[PDB]
């Protein structure tokens, strides 16, 4: 399952808390996200991650980290 | 000056601020070098790996958040006592990608042992340059100082 609704969720609590939501599609964003290689994730694309609890877990963590600050 | 500049291009959030000095949000998440509920700053020792770090490596290009360049001022007596880790000194494995034991450890270590108020470790970006982690729990951490000085703006998925 991959559960895209949570991760949309948390995406958009970012942006409440963190920016602007006026005119932001977070499904939009996480599309293509979940669909690009992530750096902090050795290069790998998120969405090949989401088959497993874990893989799940470590996504979300690297979203998070976007807005914590720290360096993944 | 008496002070050597770190920065950060960070958001203020819904109870820390981006001139948070107190580790909040490493806390909450964990990262390279700290386990979640372990409070850490993480700093660049310039605005381009600032940048690197932040905005590229986790590919985040694109968010409209509200992203200041934040200046971390150090005061060089508590620079000069920094521990400065290298590719060459560190643990085999500090690198990987995604973050493992190796990194973490070394970085809790660091930090529950109170050795030094500073690391400085490489990016695992750029290993060759690097990155400052502050502990806020360190008595010498005291008069280190964070400012926002603008708002960053460079963003490579900017639409025009």
């Amino acid at each position: 399952v991959l559960g895209l609704a949570k991760l949309v969720g948390q995406l958009e609590d970012m942006v409440e808390e963190s920016g602007e939501t006026d005119g932001f599609d977070a499904p939009e964003w996480l599309s293509s996200w979940l669909r690009q290689p992530l750096p902090a994730l050795g290069g790998v694309n998120p969405i090949d991650l989401l088959d497993t609890m874990e893989g799940q877990a470590v996504v979300s963590r690297a979203l998070a980290q976007i807005q914590s600050g720290a360096f993944a | 000056p008496v002070t050597t500049s770190f920065w950060r291009i960070a958001t203020d959030a819904r109870t820390y601020e981006a001139d948070d000095l107190s580790g909040a949000g490493a806390k909450i998440t964990g990262g390279r070098w700290n386990e979640v509920g372990v409070a850490i700053v993480y700093a660049a020792s310039s605005r381009a790996m600032a940048c690197l770090e932040t905005v590229v490596h986790l590919n985040s290009g694109g968010l409209p958040l509200n992203r200041y360049l934040v200046e971390i001022e150090v005061p060089d007596e508590v620079l000069a006592s920094a521990e400065v880790a290298t590719p060459g000194n560190l643990p085999v494995g500090w690198d990987a990608e995604p973050a493992g034991r190796v990194s973490i450890s070394f970085g809790s270590q660091w930090a529950q042992s109170q050795r030094t108020a500073l690391l400085l470790v490489p990016s695992v970006i750029v290993p060759e340059e690097t990155n400052l982690l502050i502990n806020p729990a360190h008595p010498d951490a005291k008069g280190i100082k964070a400012r926002k000085v603008r708002k960053w703006l460079y963003d490579p998925r900017m639409i025009r």
